[PDB]
């Protein structure tokens, strides 16, 4: 609007080996949007006003008003901020994380951000912090001004469980969260800057090769999107994504179990996002066959969990599964 | 009992627990 030019251009997108097709961008009043959510397919909603009061947020406003709580800030010497569960690192002591978590005050995050910009350093930062009671007064008022009427009615219409968390995300241009899926429904509310989102449906599990359930990187893809090892991950040559770029005011529905790869646009400045994580609807009373892909994903996860428990050691899960299949099911 | 045991979903997300 106002003829301010192209918000972004394709030069700012990283290059990958797979094709994509676009996620629909719709008005929340469009019946097709309702259709996509009800069928757990991704959609970008352009006019929800979900986080309208937060669109004025920048680092200055937040430092002044977000309080003096602790904020988890991840640091990496690479653009890939691969998520890992610190609590599972015991199971895989040969795993050396490439990003480190550091607690700090918000003004320390801005200052550390400022230093890196001055020194031209290569270090990268990504703040990822659940919002909680410790936020300042004006942030509380903004939070209350979110469109709870709209999102509460979505939660009720879809039979979802409780809102578990709102994750505040502040990243540097070029930051990447590698492909993974979450076990909760997500309304991904973009606030500042532009994020390219590439989603893959649950039925491409075979092409994306998640880590073992007991690995710290459970639910994350093993494939290095920047250099896919096609000999270890041959079916990654069959992956096809759903792509969009969200900017301030957009809300992307990331359905539960859907893989997503998220990157802050190159040379786009900092990005700010707040997500809305809801527990999924319960498993229905009557089961309809054939099962959906995501039901099979749930089954596979539980098989891995139970074997790790029964065998008394996650390291024995792999060997037992191979014993099961070799010359029997393959 | 067993079929619903295997179909039961978790709720893990990309947010570190304390
Ligand atoms: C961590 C995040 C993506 C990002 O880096 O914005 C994500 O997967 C999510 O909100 O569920
Ligand atoms: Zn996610």
């Amino acid at each position: 609007a106002g003829a301010l030019g192209p918000a972004w251009d394709e030069s700012q997108l990283r290059s990958y080996s797979f094709p994509t097709r676009p996620i629909p961008r719709l008005s929340q009043s469009d019946p097709r949007a309702e259709e996509l959510i009800e069928n757990e397919e991704p959609v970008v909603l352009t006019d929800t006003n979900l986080v309208y009061p937060a669109l004025k947020w920048d680092l200055e406003y937040l430092q002044e008003n977000i309080g003096n709580g602790d904020f988890s800030v991840y640091s990496a010497s690479t653009h890939k901020f691969l998520y890992y569960d610190e609590k599972k690192m015991a199971n895989f002591q040969n795993f050396k994380p490439r990003s480190n978590r550091e607690e700090m005050k918000f003004h320390e995050f801005v200052e550390k951000l400022q230093d890196i910009q001055q020194r031209g350093g290569e270090e990268r930062l990504y703040l990822q912090q659940t919002l909680n009671d410790t936020v300042g007064r004006k942030i509380v008022m903004d939070f209350l001004g979110f469109n709870w009427n709209w999102i509460n009615k979505q939660q009720g219409k879809r039979g979802w469980g409780q809102l578990t968390s709102n994750l505040l995300l502040i990243g540097m241009e070029g930051n990447v969260t590698p492909a993974h899926y979450d076990e909760q429904q997500n309304f991904f509310a973009q606030i500042k800057g532009y994020k390219r989102c590439i989603l893959f449906p649950p039925d491409q599990f075979e092409c994306l090769y998640p880590y073992p359930v007991h690995h710290p990187c459970d639910r994350q893809s093993q494939v290095d999107f920047d250099n896919p090892d096609y000999e270890r991950f041959p079916n990654f040559q069959n992956v096809v994504g759903y792509e969009t770029v969200v900017g301030p005011g957009d809300v992307l529905y990331i359905p539960m179990y859907w893989w997503h790869h998220i990157e802050s646009l190159l040379n786009g400045g900092i990005t700010i996002t707040v997500n809305f994580w809801y527990k999924g609807a319960p498993t229905p009373k009557r089961i309809e066959y054939p099962l959906k892909a995501h039901q099979k994903v749930a089954i596979m996860r539980n098989i891995e969990k139970m074997l790790g428990e029964a065998l008394g050691n996650p390291q024995e899960v792999g060997p037992l599964l191979n014993t099961m299949i070799k010359g029997r099911y393959n | 009992e067993v079929v619903k045991l295997l179909l039961e979903a978790g709720a893990d997300v990309n947010a570190q627990d304390k």
